[PDB]
């Protein structure tokens, strides 16, 4: 079976830079018809993969020209000649010349860009959730860079770590930034005994945290 | 427009079987090989096999010989992959793809079916609005099983400014949320509605974000 090896597994690049990704096949990949069916696919976060290059070096319909593949024998290479945010995702080589057909393990293209502080927003539990007997407080820390960030919750000023669930997006396709949501989940009884709720964001962009808070009453 | 339509999700009991569907349109079904792929979440692609809808002849990756069976129904333009006695190792996205003749194995991909293998029942999400020169609004999609859910805003016409956060598992249920940022002259005077699809239970929920009072 054709073993396809990709390096690097992770590829950090600045916007506008060149990127180079290589794929090595453990044996030759010429199909009986003469054709070398080496393909490059790109899978963006959330999406199915999409064809970039076919037969080693041909651009698929409507693929931009900053993409080009090259190589021969067992060494194949994908160049992205001027990288942009929409290029984020995992790149895979693939050989279709021999059964069983096989994929490389993927190369993850990361964009490195200027730092950016988060835009933080806090949300009270909804009246619909309260009537139901639960109470979640949600905080968005949106469009920050780099991925590292800390959130801290406070109830009437006292630090609270139980029942907090955090989620980060993948790098954004327009922005190259990250976002995260943090959710403090309580019972309506617990929520209703205490008055002020605070979301604190600490990020490499400032020594002082961005603080966003509200009061149960109005 | 070549379309390969796959259901979003399938819930399966351990030991049971599924039959995954791939309905094709936008070209003559019998003209192109169909390929299938497995992707465990966050993990890299494997090639299961391919079938000629014209001749019904097949080739399998040995690894799947005894897990997967490919068939087609030419009259409905539909390709099928039957997976037998499921195990948590079978929980994964399964893609069908359309081969472009002597050119590439996956010129077009379906959206993929997320197969969760579990004994747990389906649970639909609760969907809650998050209300407070730019405004940020959101949707909290709470307490569902299995994955995935799909979120849009204003039926897809609000595309930019959106962050939909990967779900997190807790107490055996998933929770996700989405935020959208709009100019303050858009909301509250225009309606902003989040659209939640949870295919495993065929639920769709529209939730209008109204200002708190």
């Amino acid at each position: 079976e054709l073993v396809m090896t990709q390096t690097p597994p992770s590829l950090p690049v600045s916007l506008g830079d060149q990127a180079s990704i290589s794929c090595r096949s453990s044996q030759s990949i010429v199909h009986s018809n003469g054709d070398t069916y080496l393909e490059w696919y790109l899978q963006k976060p959330g999406q199915s993969p999409k064809l970039l290059i076919y037969k080693v070096s041909n651009r698929f319909s409507g693929v931009p020209d900053r993409f080009s593949g090259s190589g021969s024998g067992t060494d194949f290479t994908l160049e992205i000649s001027r990288v942009e945010a929409e290029d984020l995702g995992v790149y895979y080589c693939f050989q279709g010349s021999h059964v069983p057909r096989t994929f490389g393990g993927g190369t993850k293209l990361e964009i490195k860009r200027a730092d950016a502080a988060p835009t933080v927003s806090i949300f009270p539990p909804s009246s619909e959730q309260l009537t139901s007997g639960g109470a979640s407080v949600v905080c968005f820390l949106n469009n920050f860079y780099p991925k590292d960030i800390n959130v801290k919750w406070k109830i009437d000023g006292s630090e609270r770590q139980n029942g907090v669930l955090n989620s980060w997006t993948d790098q954004d396709s327009k922005d190259s930034t990250y976002s995260m949501s943090s959710t403090l989940t309580l019972t309506k009884d617990e929520y209703e005994r205490h008055n002020s709720y605070t979301c604190e964001a600490t990020h490499k962009t400032s020594t002082s945290p961005i603080v966003k808070s509200f009061n149960r009453n109005e | 427009q070549v379309q390969l339509e796959q259901p979003g999700a399938e819930l399966v009991k351990p030991g049971a079987s599924v039959k995954l569907s791939c309905k094709a349109s936008g070209y003559t079904f019998t003209s192109n090989w169909i390929n299938w792929v497995k992707q465990r979440p966050g993990q890299g692609l494997e090639w299961i096999g391919h079938i000629s809808p014209g001749s019904s002849s097949t080739n399998y990756n040995e690894k799947f010989k005894s897990k997967a069976t490919l068939t087609v129904d030419t009259s409905s333009s539909t390709a099928y992959m039957q997976l037998s006695s499921l195990t948590s190792d079978d929980s994964a996205v399964y893609y069908c793809g359309r081969e472009e003749t002597v050119r590439a194995s996956f010129g077009n991909w379906g959206q993929g079916t997320l197969v969760t293998v579990s004994a747990a029942k389906t649970t639909p999400p609760s969907v809650y609005p998050l209300a407070p020169s730019m405004v940020t609004l959101g949707c909290l999609v709470k307490g569902y099983f299995p994955e995935p859910v799909t979120v849009t805003w204003n039926s897809g016409s609000l595309s930019s400014g959106v962050h939909t956060f990967p779900a997190v598992l807790q107490s055996d249920l998933y929770t996700l949320s989405s935020s959208v940022t709009v100019p303050s002259s858009t909301w509250p005077s225009q309606t902003v509605t989040c659209n939640v699809a949870h295919p495993a239970s065929s639920t769709k929920v529209d939730k209008k974000i109204v200002p708190r009072d």
